[PDB]
């Protein structure tokens, strides 16, 4: 389905998230690392929505979809996905439930208090590798010896600190010979701060 | 309620058969299961726990009644190494947690690589040491890397070229002098 | 007032027809008061114009609760017209089966927005404006004819 | 508000990044905090023309 | 058991609301008809509505210029009346008729409404007071009713400048006369004076 | 082509003696399922009309067993047995078989005594105004038949005397008359007033001043 971009936010704030057969939306979130979590139900033909506990007092489904969510908390940092099934099994009044359809492309929202900052860039001596720490947001592409060495290149998923901050790995597995005649620069680069660092690892 | 899935990691070569248990803590016969590739959306495999969707291979099947649900492959094909999660909608809608397929392999004992923290880092008042784990199978790993809560793991996924994952654990940080174990299956000692 | 509308729809048979309740989806004895716990989707009555009727007690009092309770029932009851009420209601049980307590002709049939639902065997019917006096008094309202 | 570049000629860590702030004053404070997390401590200038500056161990 | 709405004054050719509420409050199953009778003249039915469903008949008598409206939450059903005439001037009726239909009759009748149309303009009435017996007489209004309260109250009389007159007298014993205190209490319900 | 007549149109039953009232129709009242809908209807005076019988033969609550119905299709008949004093004003024959709901013309029923007369002058707030008006009072009497003269000064006066009688009491079967004769300020004053009043009871006309 189509669905809204990504979207940078701040705590206490507020978001709509934009999102052929349907008779009810649904939407569904998804932690990084995480199973999935449902989100409130709406009906257009009933008016009727049915929410989540935890989302009970602060989450509406408007009538294209729209959701939005008031005062957010770090724990909706999460993949957003709208869901539009087709055919209901069972309605007990007010609502008709069923199986969850068609599932969007997906919505990331990401709930932070720190603004935008470069990353920092600290070598791992020696295998070597480069730590690319706080930073944000997302995303940074990290290359070694500009695209030269591919094999062994180990790029880790981007990890967030409690900080607010990104922090990611990047190793690579080298002879352990080529310390004095061979050079290592991991070029990071990060559009969000327009950020292009070339940094070079030393052993030792 | 709670949906419980079992087993956690599952491996399994291509042509093989598959079997997942979606385990419920209370009376349900509505249950969906639903694979998610990564970085796509989940799409749904079977509904009513027998039903399977419009478009769906044959190889995907499943059966169960009350408490106890399995899902089963036929015969495994390399587009169907995911995650797979089960739903229930009868009630008030909840998901089970991950059941991931990957890969079989040879087993591959891990690496040590420990990492210290650098200059560099030392000035800005914070300290991260790093340990690297790299090209190891299976993805079950736990560690207590100890060599000295506030730790935190990063794994990537499984490798097209020689099917092999690496975890590199840090920690945030309190630092005494300059100088000074894992869980795993590949190595006999920790 | 959409809110008295009965809603205990239950697909045992895996025919998917409570999608005719909320879109046009290609479908290919004396009357008494029925339960709501039974009734699936807007009950309606001809006059023969089609009327629908909502959700009261025992007593005859509108409830509002989609026909959830036990209590909520139907009142489907009327003398033959001019002074009757209706000829007839019709409505689909919670299983989804067509129920009756619209044909005027044995060729033509009353029009209304669920008729293709209640009656899937009516698609291929062109549509007819009909004029019907029941005791003197004139109905402007659509049929659906061969 | 202008778009301040930063060139950073390290030993070790080479590269640039921008910034949005109101004065080349008040961006000064962000380049040697974002300059000293990494390392590097060494001689800024200032070059008037593309607003940018420049460190140097 | 049912009230509904007071007299009214309207000049030829506006439109007149009257309103039946039930004592309970909220509506049930049965049918709200409207009956009205004109001055000598025998009883009329005008329409039917049922407020649970909505639907509603009138006579082809009326069928162009009666509304009969119905406001759940509230219990109040309404009869917009429009196009009015001479021969329109009647008391108006609201009855309970069973929900099955008509045939049966009418269980419970409303207090009745006296709609009057005329181009005169409305005015209130002049009151002057009068074993034994006390009496208490009104005089010079337009136009009716009038309620006064082994009583007795006279009908009205029509009277050459067009106003109205009635008279309401009781027998009392001559023993308490000077203790006891009567007052006669008259409403003009037109006029909206309350006596 | 559908007409309720009822028959006869007033019925005067001294109390205590069978009535009968029949209301017969043009068409056959019997309808799609049987059931004759014809039902009778009881108005009084300044009260809405009241159901007794709401399918010829079945009695409504709340309605003395002396009443009942008879007669099947085109004729009808409404019987009471025991006439009381309760039973006045008017009777109504409604229909419910054949569209519209039509009611019948209506049958008004009516059943010695001695008036009391009373005399009342005009207040002091209406002769300081523009006009006066003193008023003849008969309470309960029966029968109805009653003969009201107006002397001013002896000298019988017309032409401004009205008269206005009440309904027949449901209570004990009497009337009531009020008479009134409208005069000028000026045509007041000029005479120092009497109401002859004859009736059968009575043994001479009864006079007050
Ligand atoms: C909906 O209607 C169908 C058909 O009228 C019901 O099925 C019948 O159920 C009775 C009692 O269980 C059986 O004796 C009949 O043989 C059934 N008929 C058929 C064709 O199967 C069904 O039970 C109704 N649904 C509900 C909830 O009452
Ligand atoms: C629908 O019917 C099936 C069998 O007839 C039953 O197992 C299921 O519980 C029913 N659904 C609901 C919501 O009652
Ligand atoms: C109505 O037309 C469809 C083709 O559009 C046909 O398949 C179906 O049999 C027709 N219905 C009847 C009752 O013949």
């Amino acid at each position: 389905l189509e669905q809204s971009g990504a979207e940078v936010k701040t705590p206490g704030s507020s978001v709509r998230v934009s999102c052929f057969n349907s008779y009810s939306i649904n939407w569904v979130r998804q932690a990084p690392g995480h199973g999935l979590e449902w989100v409130g139900t709406f009906i257009p033909m009933f008016g009727t929505s049915k929410y989540a506990q935890k989302f009970q007092g602060r989450v509406t489904i408007t009538a294209t979809a729209y959701m939005d969510l008031n005062s957010l908390r770090s724990d909706d940092t999460a993949f957003y996905y709208c869901v539009r099934p087709e055919t209901p099994r069972y309605c007990s009044g007010g609502f008709c439930y069923g199986e969850f359809d068609n599932w969007g492309q997906g919505t990331l929202v990401t709930v932070s208090s720190a603004s935008t900052k470069g990353p920092s860039v600290f070598p791992l001596a020696p295998a070597l590798g480069c730590l690319v720490k706080d930073y944000f947001p997302e995303p940074v592409t990290v290359s070694w010896n500009s695209g030269a060495l591919t094999s062994g290149v180990h790029t880790f998923p981007a990890v967030l600190q409690s900080s607010g901050l990104y922090s990611l790995s990047s190793v690579v597995t080298v002879p352990s010979s080529s310390l004095g005649t061979q050079t290592y620069i991991c070029n990071v680069n990060h559009k969000p701060s327009n950020t292009k660092v070339d940094k070079k690892v030393e052993p030792k | 309620l709670t949906l419980t899935q079992s087993p956690g990691t599952l491996s399994l070569s291509p042509g093989k058969r598959a079997t997942l248990s979606c385990r419920a803590s209370q009376s349900v016969s509505y249950l969906a299961w639903y694979q998610q590739k990564p970085g796509q959306a989940p799409r749904l495999l079977i509904y009513g726990a027998s039903n399977r969707a419009t478009g769906i291979p044959h190889r995907f099947s499943g059966s169960g009644s009350g408490t106890d649900f399995t899902l089963t492959i036929s015969r495994l094909e390399p587009e169907d190494f995911a995650v797979y999660y089960c739903q229930q909608y009868g009630s008030s809608p909840t998901f089970g947690q991950g059941t991931r397929v990957d890969i079989k392999r040879t087993v591959a004992a891990p690496s040590v690589f420990i990492f210290p923290p650098s200059d560099e880092q030392l000035k800005s008042g914070t300290a991260s040491v790093v340990c690297l784990l790299n090209n190891f199978y299976p993805r079950e790993a736990k560690v207590q890397w100890k060599v000295d809560g506030n730790s935190q793991e990063s794994v990537t996924e499984q490798d097209s070229k020689d099917s092999t994952y690496s975890l590199s654990s840090t920690l945030t940080l309190d630092y005494e002098k300059h100088k000074v174990e894992v869980t795993h299956q590949g190595l006999s000692s920790p | 007032h959409i809110n008295r509308t009965a809603l205990n729809c239950n697909d045992s048979l895996q025919t998917g027809f409570i999608t005719s309740l909320f879109y046009a989806k290609n479908v290919d004895r004396p009357c008494d008061v029925v339960s709501a716990r039974t009734v699936c989707g807007p009950v309606y009555c001809f006059t023969p114009s089609p009327v629908v009727v909502g959700t009261t007690d025992k007593l005859g009092i509108p409830t509002y609760n989609w026909g959830e309770n036990e209590t909520d029932v139907f009142m489907l009851e009327s003398l033959r017209p001019p002074t009757g009420g209706w000829f007839g209601c019709t409505w689909m049980n919670s299983t989804g089966f067509t129920k009756t307590c619209p044909w005027i002709t044995p060729r033509c049939l009353v029009d209304y927005p669920y008729r293709l639902w209640h009656y899937p065997c009516t698609v291929n019917f062109t549509l007819h404006k009909v004029r019907m006096f029941v005791g003197g008094i004139e109905h402007r309202f659509d049929a659906a004819c061969n | 508000v202008t778009t301040y570049k930063l060139v950073i000629n390290g030993k070790t860590l080479k590269g640039e990044t921008t910034t949005k702030a109101v004065d080349a004053e008040t961006a000064e404070k962000a380049f040697k905090q974002y300059a000293n997390d990494n390392g590097v401590d060494g001689v800024w200038t200032y070059d008037d023309a593309t607003k940018t500056f420049t460190v140097t161990e």
